[PDB]
């Protein structure tokens, strides 16, 4: 139970918890959840409705200085129609603390961009754009990144092939580089290897 | 329902495509010279017509403004004499072949479909 | 005559009553993949009496050398072929016509219990062999008089507005006629009653070896040689 | 000589100048095994000699046989 | 010209079908008895509305829907279409 | 009817030429596990892959080919494809009919279950 | 002394050679098709069968995690050679 | 073996061919033709291994094969024949090498080919010459066309016998080579140009149509001539070539002869002539009109005319101060009809 195991740190725990509820006392407007798990990991939902006021909030001192939007983490989820998943990781630099907040939004919400509020957002922004498709409020440009040129794609979507629709190639008499359709060889001999017998009763969705 | 991009109603919509054309139809010859398109000029400005024609499904506004956000954004990598000349011409995909939508012909190349 | 004994016999029962009538008591086993969606959609009773006078006949399958051969017509032996293993048919036939097995076409099957079930695609045809239907919509439209739906899925959309239950999968159940309708002109005919009444498959040993697959497989070879000796 | 290169070394030197064993095969030569090849033929990218990737594992479906009788 | 086969469809619980099903269960025996040629084929789907196909000369087909009505109607369009 | 069908970067072949088919994957025969049934999922319909002249290598034509997709309920998955734009044939749960069973039922003379020796 | 295909170019250990038909057989050309000259095969019936006057043996493939993973070789039947499921070579309990 | 896949480059099909003269212009074009389809192609060639290094973004992996043979040698052709079903021939060389008479060029190696693709079995064995090949004292390789017309028509029967006209491309001698008169200064010609006319042929449309050729069965004897679509008078051709040139032009007449004695003294250099005794006449010969013969949309394809394409095969030539301009302005040349 300890060679081998990775001793689990209560104290942590209780501050952060804590610390958790005085949060959840602050914004109860926008704040849900307050998910603690033993890794020490904080946790808190927010409206896309709310991103701007509660982040602003959040670089201010109350008593965590949420300095420096280290990561605006995202997932794409096609089950839930809030499909996509925008995490803010944070980091109160003076109490040392670490946090995730995260949200959800459709593919035609525009949710809220704290371009103003961070500025880091500048390309978590364009990236998040163009791998996804996530709208934003107001950013001076929504250029690609990564993603070429006339590249129509949204990667990252999980949807549509790893290898894409898209590969280019030069060719002659055009004399020039032209994309084309997949043709791979060979292909992604794509191994399944999902075990039936839960190892795991302790999680286990019910069956309901 | 659930807040609009921009654009509520068609006209709010419609209003920003004709800026959209405009925005290519004049662009178009600096296009051609900047990277001196062999293609005669009126071709271009055909292609303008025809990629706006694709898109003549599109009946939601935030459908037709989230278009022409993206499509103003590809005018931003066309003006800024960004992409290359080779970009320019994956519109026209003239490398490939034609495809015959005739369902004879389909049965006379392969499995398909 | 067995098939009126038969249903005088299921009437009978039904006349012992106790039944609870809703039973269907009347029922076959079909050993035939084929026939009983035909059959859905009442092409025919098959009878091969037919056998008479037609020049070039087209085949389908044509797996067994025994209902049908080009004894048919004297004259002419051009006979259309569109199986896909070659065995006994393909040979008599000329001018033939390859095409798919059925794990390759997304072509439907219906279970003798009425159960419609669409086979979905897997390997494909191996070469130019094709979906079986679409060379006869393509002959069609050769022959001046094209079929109006164009995808499978529209062929499928025609077979509401005819069979209609191939459209529909698991639907085993509909209104069911009752026998009451149903004898009443069976019992105006009437067929002597023979000897002898034997399965066609006997034993093990001969069930090694029937359709196309079943025939041309090693497997079923050398199992039949191991049946043997 | 005027076209000397690596890969002319045989792999039992091809060990000792690497000095992944400060001994000389000499004094321990290896277990020369019947199916080693002992020539060593060096790279040959070039020449009539040349690797050839190719086709294994024999056919698929066996397409079906024609008959040959008439009629 | 008049006929190659003809069939109906008929939903097997509906009010609409109802009429047509108690027709099935008594004349069709007479009907079927008048026509040892063509087949009058009938299907127990429950298709939204009871249907009637009949082919005629080169495969075209007349199809007239049998819902809300009663299976002296039924009758009434099935002489009709004896040719 | 919210068509993202432009709002995806997908050719307009693919979505044209097939439908997609969403369903509950099936437990292993070969296998007890009850565990992959539960967890809807939704595939694409697969498409013929001619050999590498080379190497005898697969050589598959639709890149899209190889897509997966699991989803917590059925209605889920029928509202992608309905997003998403692509056609698909729903298909049913399968979980298997409860069998009542007891130890000494495979005994008693009279109800000729006996088995044998054990 | 591969054997000899029609065509004189040595067939594959897993035996596969091209048709007269195949241009493929083309890519060969100017070139050197390349198979092996010591087949397996031959090396395998070509060791001496060991016995043992026991019954159930441990066969190892020589070197101690040099090798195949243990394996426990039967021989209730003196009818027949037991190979190894490894090894490939035969083994016996000679009495 | 059969088509399978999307037509492309990883796609196969069953072609096997043997492009003599890939080495020279329009090889290189027909071997990108047949490549892009993802058919497999033989390449042999004697020139050298870096010449054609270019061609090997053409095939994928094993689609393409390269082969040197000597020409001198038949055996050689008969190896790099044996697998091939389809053999299309484009040897040539129209300012005849000194080492390699003019006269082998369309004589005796044409027909070895022919010959050993007819014991090769060849599917279809296929020939190009040209429009202006019916015998002319005239521009002896023009003339020699016509001999190996007829010893290929024979040798191998059903041999198809390509025939384009004055195709234009990129590296096209025919457009370079008046392009290339800006260096020279003056702008002779023999008599001017007004006596005598062309229809020149886009050379992509050739390529493409070599390979709808191969693809079609109905194909054999048949003596295809492909033809421009617009039949230009010689003289305001040249107009139009500087006109999109922008170049000084200063046309003058001059004897035939003299001009053909000009000619003589630029075929002393064993480095290739711009200027040659078979270009002379083989400018001044002007192009048969001919209806008869099979179209080139029995292909399918269409006519691409020369004013659609001229710009990009002459931008190299213009100038800075026109090297980038505007295309629409140069407006086209005359036309006959
Ligand atoms: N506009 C045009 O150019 C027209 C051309 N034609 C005819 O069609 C053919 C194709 O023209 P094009 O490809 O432009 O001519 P090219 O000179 O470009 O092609 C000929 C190629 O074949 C090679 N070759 C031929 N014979 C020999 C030999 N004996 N030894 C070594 N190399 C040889 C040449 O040299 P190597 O391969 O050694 O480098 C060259 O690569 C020509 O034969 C021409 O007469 C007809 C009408 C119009």
């Amino acid at each position: 139970t300890r060679p081998t195991v990775r001793p689990r740190n209560d104290v942590a725990h209780k501050q952060l918890s804590a610390f958790g509820e005085y949060v959840a006392e602050i914004l109860p407007k926008y704040v849900q959840q307050v998910q603690v798990s033993c890794f020490n990991e904080l946790e808190v939902c927010i409206h896309p409705d709310g991103v701007i006021p509660v982040l602003t909030f959040l670089r201010d001192h109350t008593n965590a200085q949420f300095k420096s939007l280290v990561d605006l983490t995202a997932v794409d989820v096609p089950t839930r129609q809030n499909r996509f998943e925008i995490v803010y990781n944070l980091l109160s630099l003076r109490f040392n603390s670490r946090i995730r907040v995260k949200t959800y939004t459709d593919e035609l919400t525009p949710i809220e961009s704290a371009v103003s509020v961070f500025k880091a957002a500048n390309w978590y922004e364009r990236e998040i754009w163009d791998m996804f498709g996530v709208f934003f409020a107001n950013h001076p440009d929504l250029r690609r990144i990564l993603t070429d040129y006339g590249f129509e794609g949204h990667p990252f979507r999980k949807d549509f092939p790893l290898s894409g629709y898209v590969e280019l190639r030069y060719d002659d008499e055009v004399k020039r580089v032209v994309a084309e359709p997949v043709e791979l060889a060979q292909e992604f001999r794509k191994f399944d290897l999902n075990s039936p017998w839960e190892a795991f009763p302790v999680y286990r969705q019910p069956p309901e | 329902f659930v807040k609009p991009i921009f654009s509520r109603d068609m006209n709010e919509a419609k209003r920003r495509v004709r800026e959209l054309y405009r925005a290519w139809y004049r662009e178009v010859p600096n296009t051609v010279h900047q990277f001196q398109l062999d293609i005669t000029v009126k071709m271009g400005r055909d292609k303008v017509r025809e990629m706006f024609m694709k898109n003549a499904h599109v009946t939601d506004p935030r459908v037709v403004d989230l278009l022409v956000i993206k499509g103003k954004i590809e005018l931003e990598e066309t003006i800024k004499v960004w992409k290359q000349r080779t970009h320019v011409m994956r519109f026209f995909h003239e490398t490939e072949a034609p495809r015959p939508k005739d369902f004879l012909s389909k049965f006379y190349v392969g499995h398909d479909p | 005559a067995i098939l009126a004994a038969v249903s005088s016999i299921a009437q009978k029962i039904r006349m012992t009553s106790g039944v609870t009538g809703d039973w269907k008591v009347m029922n076959i086993l079909h050993r035939i993949a084929s026939q009983v969606a035909a059959l859905d959609l009442g092409y025919k009773p098959g009878v091969e009496a037919i056998r008479k006078n037609p020049p070039k006949v087209l085949f389908l399958l044509g797996a067994d050398g025994g209902c049908i051969t080009r004894q048919d017509l004297p004259k002419d032996c051009f006979i259309i072929y569109q199986g896909h293993h070659g065995d006994v048919g393909a040979p008599i036939a000329d001018v033939i016509l390859p095409g798919a097995a059925y794990t390759e076409k997304s072509a439907t099957y219906v279970n003798t219990e009425g159960r419609a079930q669409q086979t979905k695609v897997a390997v494909t045809p191996p070469g130019l062999a094709r979906e079986d239907w679409k060379i006869i919509r393509a002959l069609s439209e050769i022959a001046g008089m094209t079929l109006p739906y164009d995808t499978l899925d529209q062929v499928r959309n025609r077979l509401e507005e005819v069979s209609p239950n191939l459209v529909r999968y698991d639907d085993i159940e509909g209104a069911n006629y009752f026998q009451q309708a149903n004898e009443l002109s069976k019992l105006v005919n009437q067929q002597l009653l023979a000897d002898p009444l034997v399965p066609p498959q006997l034993t093990i040993k001969d069930f090694y070896m029937t359709d196309s697959i079943s025939r041309a497989s090693q497997t079923m070879a050398k199992c039949v040689k191991a049946v043997t000796e | 000589f005027w076209d000397v290169d690596g890969s002319m070394v045989p792999p039992e030197w091809h060990r000792w100048l690497h000095s992944m064993t400060d001994d000389p095969p000499t004094t321990k030569p290896l277990t020369a095994r019947k199916f080693i090849w002992t020539n060593h033929k060096f790279n040959v990218t070039g020449t009539p000699e040349q690797y050839v990737p190719y086709s294994t594992t024999r056919k698929k479906i066996q397409e079906w046989i024609p008959p040959s009788t008439p009629y | 010209l008049g006929l190659r086969e003809i069939r109906i469809h008929l939903c097997q619980r509906s009010p609409g079908s109802q009429g047509v099903r108690d027709f099935i269960e008594k004349r069709y025996v007479e009907l079927k008895k008048a026509n040892p040629d063509l087949p009058i084929l009938i299907r127990e789907c429950s298709d939204v509305q009871p249907k009637l196909w009949a082919r005629y000369a080169f495969g075209q087909e007349t199809n007239v829907p049998l819902n809300n009505f009663s299976a002296d109607q039924v009758t009434r369009a099935l002489e009709n279409v004896l040719s | 009817k919210l068509d993202i069908t432009t709002l995806t970067g997908v050719p307009e072949e693919h979505i044209k030429t097939r439908k997609v088919r969403i369903f509950v994957p099936a437990r292993n025969n070969m296998q007890s596990g009850v565990n992959n049934t539960k967890k809807w999922k939704m595939e694409f319909d697969t498409r013929e892959r001619w050999e590498n002249p080379l190497m005898g290598w697969a050589s598959t034509a639709d890149p899209l080919s190889n897509m997966v997709l699991t989803f917590s309920t059925k209605e889920d998955a029928v509202s992608f494809a309905e997003k998403n734009g692509w056609s698909y044939d729903i298909e049913e749960r399968k979980v298997p009919k409860p069998k009542s069973k007891s130890y000494g039922a495979n005994f008693s003379w009279n109800k000729r279950t006996r088995v044998s020796t054990k | 002394g591969v054997r000899v295909s029609p065509t004189g170019e040595k067939v594959t250990h897993t035996g596969q050679v091209y048709d007269d038909k195949d241009y493929r057989r083309i890519r060969f050309v100017g070139r050197q098709k390349e198979v092996n000259e010591n087949f397996a095969i031959d090396l395998i019936a070509e060791q001496p069968v060991s016995e043992v006057e026991t019954r159930v043996i441990a066969c190892d493939g020589g070197g101690g995690a040099l090798g195949h993973p243990k394996v426990y070789i039967n021989l209730d039947k003196e009818t027949k050679t037991g190979t190894c499921g490894y090894c490939g070579l035969q083994f016996r309990q000679h009495h | 073996l059969m088509p399978h896949g999307k037509g492309g480059r990883s796609s196969v099909s069953g072609i096997v061919a043997t492009v003599f003269g890939a080495t020279g212009f329009l090889g290189r074009y027909v071997v990108n033709h047949l490549g892009r389809m993802g058919s497999q192609v033989i390449i042999p060639y004697r020139c050298d291994k870096y010449d054609i290094m270019h061609l090997r973004p053409m095939g994928d992996l094993g689609q393409l094969l390269f082969l040197e043979w000597d020409a001198r040698d038949k055996d050689s052709i008969r190896r790099v024949v044996q697998h091939s079903n389809v053999v299309i021939n484009l040897i040539g060389r129209d300012w005849e090498t000194k080492n390699f008479d003019f006269e082998d060029v369309f004589v005796k190696i044409p027909q070895a080919i022919a010959q050993l693709s007819k014991e090769a079995g060849v599917e279809k064995f296929i020939h190009v010459s040209h429009l202006n090949a019916n015998i002319k004292s005239s521009s002896r390789y023009l003339r020699n066309k016509a001999v190996g017309e007829k010893v290929v028509r024979d040798a191998f029967p059903e041999a198809i016998i390509v025939k384009p006209s004055d195709i234009f491309g990129r590296e096209d001698r025919f457009l370079n080579s008046f392009a290339s008169m800006h260096r020279f200064g003056p702008i002779p010609l023999g008599s001017l140009g007004w006596k005598t006319v062309k229809q020149p042929v886009y050379v992509v449309d050739v390529s493409k149509g070599i390979v709808n050729a191969v693809k079609d069965p109905d194909a054999n004897g048949k003596s295809f001539a492909f033809v421009g679509p617009s039949r230009y008078l010689l003289f305001h051709l040249v107009k139009y070539i500087f006109a999109v040139a922008h170049r000084l032009f200063l046309p003058f007449p001059l004897p035939l002869f003299a001009y053909r004695w000009v000619a003589r003294v630029f075929e002393i250099s064993p480095f290739e002539p711009w200027i040659t005794r078979d270009k002379v006449e083989r400018m001044h010969i002007t192009d048969m009109k001919l209806p008869h013969l099979p179209g080139l949309e029995d292909l399918g394809i269409q006519a691409t005319p020369l004013e659609l394409k001229a710009i990009e095969v002459l931008r190299r030539h213009r100038t800075y101060r026109w090297l980038s301009a505007e295309i629409e302005d140069v407006k086209p040349a005359k036309t006959v009809n």
